[PDB]
């Protein structure tokens, strides 16, 4: 039973700004985490799995990193279509738990 | 071409039981893994169920373990998810997801959910 | 015999007789209590914790008809794990590993198991293990452990141990990740000593796990008649698991080697830097001190009094000497 | 190569055979005459008792421990028809492993090794094997060999050693030698691990001396196993009439074994070379630390001990020297210059 906390609760920034969303793991997870975006009234979209490998077809400006046990989803520059809700997931074992979900807001 | 379909949703009377149906097109259920994920309105997503028909092994979420029953078959490329002992806290949106395994180290293998569906109200 | 156990804190004896109908539980400390269950034809499990109580463990070992060699192997702690085969029984030794934060070194505890006829013995050196999940699985009639024989319990204990190895491997994976990130961000002495201890721990883990795959392959291929054929493939599964474990250890070791060598061969370059810092200042400022001792002369007569604007002259001389001495360098990158 | 005859050595009578070792303590003759039915173990010191076993039909193994008694070796060679040059090669110890094929016997020279902890000496010992007719003569130096498993197999009918003739006995002897070469290499690997750990964490004179000793030991091991691959290759490829064509495949496997050993030794050499380099780096590191402090002070006071000197001027002309101060300005200047050096040394920390 591994949980997964995410910070902050929500974030606000304008277009053309770098934003970092952190994901803390209370228990150890090897490297298996995934980052999702959720536009309102739309299915979740996979962005980065393994915390350092990017999905095919996603914007190249996306990236992710892994420091110790914690995880970071950073964006060099926001987009008008990019303001959304971000989600952090771990899949160390068959029991998989999601994150709180951080909301991207316009300044 | 490849896409994932969901069905079986609708308004539910408390204390009842209902079965969600998951159809597929462009790919087969057997080869890949199929997950069911629930999102409350305005709250965090929750993976509620998993299935991998080809191997046959089945695993359920801890908070739901025993409440639900999930299975699938390639005869009609279908996934069935029966639910009993429902409550008001289950009022959410349920999504079908196609997941594939991936390799990070020789001992632990990761997982990721690339394709999802529009889901149905439960 | 001889005694070489590290810990003497506590001793405990536990019995477990399982059946398709009822299970037996008995918590006690007397050595005699386990005599009747030995004569039982049903498969049994015996737990003994604490190698400091040599008399009782010796009495138990020689009471089951086991050769003294197995007993002295049990007493022996500092040896590589390896399985013993015999015409009637089998004897197995493992080094169960645990890891903790705030100090980076592997913690090894020797666990010994014996399978004779329809009896399983297991000895732990220290209190604290991860063998409970199978215990509450069999206790609550979960799984099919009750239906099968003692070989089921034996390889269930083995697979639980390698699962603990999996957990320790993921903790070490976190260790390499954080160490590599910190080294990339800032290579310093503390991370370098962490690299030393991580390399030593990886070598020890390799030395313990490499025999494990050979042991599992031996129990797979040899298939002595004591172990039922119905459980033959299951052991292979554990073998496969061990293979995975072995593989990852190798990779981790490779990584730490890459984290070490580049730091070593460059240390001499560091010295050059120190060289230059101790040289240019000695090049520029040391003559100035000498100059400061000359034009601050204290003879009876002062030739500087005849000189006009003497201090602008001497300050300019010192400054131009400093400038020519500093531009003497840096022409081919001494800074 | 031409013909072969006994060498003439200055200071010795012509035709004198001399033992060239340093062990002169033990001597025994152990004879194992085995067959498909029952074996015969016979340990003795009289040399005439073992001689009649030359004509024995069943396989015979004659192990003479202690070649410092040249008379026993000479008598055995005289009775068995061994050429005197072969006897000299048996007695001569400073000799790489080798094989020679003669009409009535096959002569092999091999080396056993002993390596122990708390005394880092790799000690070499020689064993000479002579396959003759239906017997295997063997010559050693000191009590203690590596062929106990073969003895146990012969005594206990374990394996299939009893059925075959002396050729399988010879195969078993070289097989045991190669297996204990493997265990020697394992011991060397453990020693390399310990030595590299100590080099990495405790650099001293003793550890570099130990590294050089290990390097020389690995060099000697290379010099030994290379002729070992040569002798095994000759064994299974030349197929002399003494070796039965049924036996030849077994030797093949041993050759494979030998190749593995060589590879390991080569690998070992590389590692130990790296070990030496690591030591140098470690030593350098220590010096840097020491020199670091030598830099800091010498890079702070030298910039200032002359400023005092540059205000230690003796004069009466320039009037700004005697301008009303509590000396705050120059002290503040020296303090800010000192903290400038401090902050400059904080980057790329030097403590
Ligand atoms: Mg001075
Ligand atoms: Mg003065």
């Amino acid at each position: 039973d591994i949980q997964m906390t995410q910070s902050p609760s929500s974030l606000s920034a304008s277009v053309g700004d770098r934003v970092t969303i952190t994901c803390r793991a209370s228990q150890s997870v090897s490297s298996a985490v995934a980052w999702y975006q959720q536009k309102p009234g739309k299915a979740p979209k996979l962005l980065i799995y393994s915390a350092s490998s990017l999905y095919s077809g996603v914007p190249s400006r996306f990236s992710g990193s892994r420091s110790g046990t914690d995880f970071t989803l950073t964006i060099s520059s926001l987009q008008p279509e990019d303001f959304a809700t971000y989600y952090c997931q771990q899949s160390s074992s068959s029991l998989i738990t999601f994150g709180q979900g951080t909301k991207v807001e316009i300044k | 071409e490849v896409q994932l379909v969901e069905s079986g949703g609708g308004l539910v009377q408390p204390g009842g039981s209902l079965r969600l149906s998951c159809a597929a097109s462009g790919f087969n259920v057997s080869y890949y893994s199929i997950h069911w994920v629930r999102q409350a309105p305005g709250k965090g997503l929750e993976w509620v169920a998993s299935i991998s028909s080809s191997s046959g092994s089945t695993s359920y979420a801890d908070s739901v373990k025993g409440r639900f029953t999930i299975s699938a078959d390639t005869s009609k490329n279908t996934a069935y998810l029966q639910m009993n002992s429902l409550r008001a806290e289950d009022t959410a949106v349920y999504y079908c997801a196609r997941s594939y395994w991936y390799y990070i180290w020789s001992y632990s293998y990761g997982n990721a959910m690339d394709y999802w569906g529009q889901g149905t109200l439960v | 015999l001889v005694y070489t156990g590290k810990y003497r804190e506590d001793f405990e004896i536990e019995v477990m007789n399982y059946s398709i109908e009822e299970f037996r539980e008995f918590k006690t400390t007397d050595v005699e209590s386990v005599l009747p269950f030995r004569d039982s034809s049903t498969p049994t499990w015996i737990n003994i914790t604490g190698i400091h109580r040599t008399d009782v463990v010796q009495r138990v070992g020689e009471f089951f008809g086991i050769h003294p060699l197995v007993l002295e192997d049990i007493l022996n702690v500092h040896q590589r794990p390896k399985v013993e085969f015999f015409e009637n029984y089998v004897f197995i030794v493992l080094k169960m590993f645990t890891y903790d934060k705030n100090l980076h070194e592997l913690e090894s505890e020797q666990v010994s198991l014996i399978l004779t006829k329809n009896c399983v013995l297991m000895f732990q050196e220290k209190i604290g293990d991860v063998f409970d999940p199978v215990r509450e699985r069999i206790r609550y009639n979960r799984g099919i452990i009750r239906k099968k024989r003692a070989d089921y319990l034996l390889y269930s204990l083995i697979d639980a141990l390698v699962d603990d190895y999996f957990v320790l491997l993921e903790k070490i994976d976190d260790e390499i990740d954080v160490l590599e990130e910190e080294v990339l961000e800032r290579p310093e002495k503390e991370t370098v000593q962490r690299t030393h201890q991580l390399k030593r721990n990886l070598v020890e883990l390799r030395k313990t796990i490499w025999p494990l795959r050979e042991v599992l392959s031996s129990l797979y291929r040899d298939v002595p008649p004591l172990i039922e054929k119905e459980t033959v493939p299951y052991f292979r599964d554990v073998y496969d698991h061990t293979i995975q474990i072995a593989d990852t250890v190798e990779t981790f070791r490779d990584i730490v080697s890459g984290l070490l060598d580049v730091y070593l061969s460059s240390v001499s370059n560091k010295t050059n830097e120190v060289m230059k810092v101790l040289t240019i200042i000695a090049t520029i400022f040391m003559p100035l001190t000498f100059i400061a001792g000359i034009y601050g002369m204290n003879f009876e007569y002062m030739p500087e009094l005849r000189w006009k604007w003497g201090y602008p002259v001497v300050l300019a001389v010192m400054g131009v000497i400093a400038v020519i001495m500093v531009v003497y360098f840096k022409k081919k990158k001494w800074l």
